[PDB]
């Protein structure tokens, strides 16, 4: 069976400003089949209250989902998105980079 | 001024873990407005945009009956397709359907769409005539023959030219303050040396709606298609979208590069440069 | 509004 691995982008809803509340996003897309595991990480630890969009898909049939949680960026705290999917041998981690 | 409505159905089997999950979501353009999930504690059609909340109980109940019945039909369909491909009962499979109507800037029907896929591959699609089918393989031909026998295309056509257009027009009016509002991108260009002799220029578009946009780099007025790193347009979570395009340039040549931005919400196309 | 159910049984794939 043909499968497609997820693309992953980690970014903030609004331009990041330290000390100002914002939303951390992890957008997974272009994947098939639809089952997928996504965690948002703060300093390597899983963030608890993460919400996500309803499952939908693109014109090429690949699925996409937005995972998001409120966060307040600081200079020191590290954020990332951790993704697993049938196409991945082990979870893929993408760090949040405020310039990306 | 052009608009579309789409419903996206996903039916997913999962042997050993209950019956196939059926989800349906509805969109006008890039705005989701409803959902139904057979896995919800209490499956029912739920509003996902404020302008749909005004529809009355009859609407929600009508939708819910439709999606509950589709839930059962798609489970039958999954059983059928597993057999069409001689597949074992061990594996999980997915049928997807996306359908709907497009209106031109005058609110007239431009065309209808009704396409299905199995395990992520084209399976069967209604042609633009809304009267004939295109089947991807000999399995889909079985579906085609069954749908031709039952005059299913006629049913799709009546919907696509009738209720689809009627309700899309209703939604566009009810949600006119947002659905018919294009928000232009907020843009800027960043500069990051990558070494003594090269630097990255990144052209940003933020806060725009709808998602459709064109973001390109030119050098001396020539498109830099191959040299441009282009990320997928991505949702901000406030209805708006984001995108960037990056190119790595020789240090000192920054002013030879221009970023061009086209978007519906823009008074006029933008050309931007790095501004030290 | 999604495609309504036909008068009789909907046709499966």
């Amino acid at each position: 069976m043909i499968q497609r691995t997820p693309k992953i982008q980690v970014y903030s809803r609004h331009p990041a400003e330290n000390g100002k509340s914002n939303f951390l996003n992890c957008y997974v897309s272009g994947f098939h089949p639809s089952d997928i595991e996504v965690d948002l990480l703060k300093n390597g630890e899983r963030i608890e209250k993460v919400e996500h969009s309803d499952l939908s898909f693109s014109k090429d049939w690949s699925f996409y989902l937005l995972y998001y949680t409120e966060f307040t960026p600081t200079e020191k705290d590290e954020y990332a998105c951790r993704v697993n999917h049938v196409t991945l041998s082990q979870p893929k981690i993408v760090k949040w980079d405020r310039d990306m | 001024g052009s608009h579309s409505m789409r419903y996206f159905y996903t039916a997913m089997s999962r042997p050993g873990r209950g019956e196939p999950r059926f989800i349906a979501v509805g969109y006008v353009d890039d705005t989701q407005f409803v959902r139904f999930d057979s896995d919800a504690a209490s499956p029912r059609t739920e509003p996902r945009a404020p302008w749909i909340e005004q529809e009355g109980p009859e609407y929600w109940d009508r939708n819910t009956q439709i999606f509950k019945t589709n839930t059962q039909t798609y489970r039958e369909s999954l059983r059928n397709l597993r057999g069409y491909y001689n597949q074992s009962e061990a594996g999980s499979h997915i049928i997807q359907r996306m359908y709907g109507c497009d209106l031109g800037p005058d609110g007239r029907l431009l065309r209808g769409h009704d396409q299905s896929a199995y395990d992520g591959k084209d399976y069967i699609a209604l042609n633009e005539d809304l009267s004939s089918w295109t089947a991807a393989d000999t399995a889909a031909q079985i579906t085609q023959r069954k749908w031709e026998a039952a005059r299913v295309a006629e049913q799709r056509r009546a919907y696509l030219e009738g209720l689809c257009v009627e309700w899309l027009r209703r939604y566009l009016e009810n949600g006119k303050e947002t659905l018919q509002r294009a928000d232009p991108p907020k843009t800027h260009v960043t500069h990051h040396p990558v070494s003594d002799h090269e630097a990255t220029l990144r052209c940003w578009a933020l806060g725009f709606y709808p998602a459709e946009i064109t973001l390109t780099w030119q050098r001396d007025g020539e498109d830099q298609t191959q040299d441009t790193e282009l990320v997928e347009t991505r949702p901000a979570g406030d209805r708006t979208f984001q995108k960037w395009a990056a190119v790595v340039v020789p240090s000192g040549e920054e002013q030879r590069y221009t970023c061009h931005v086209q978007h519906e919400g823009l008074p006029k196309p933008l050309t931007l440069r790095w501004e030290p | 509004l999604p495609e309504p159910l036909a008068q009789g049984q909907l046709t499966a794939y």
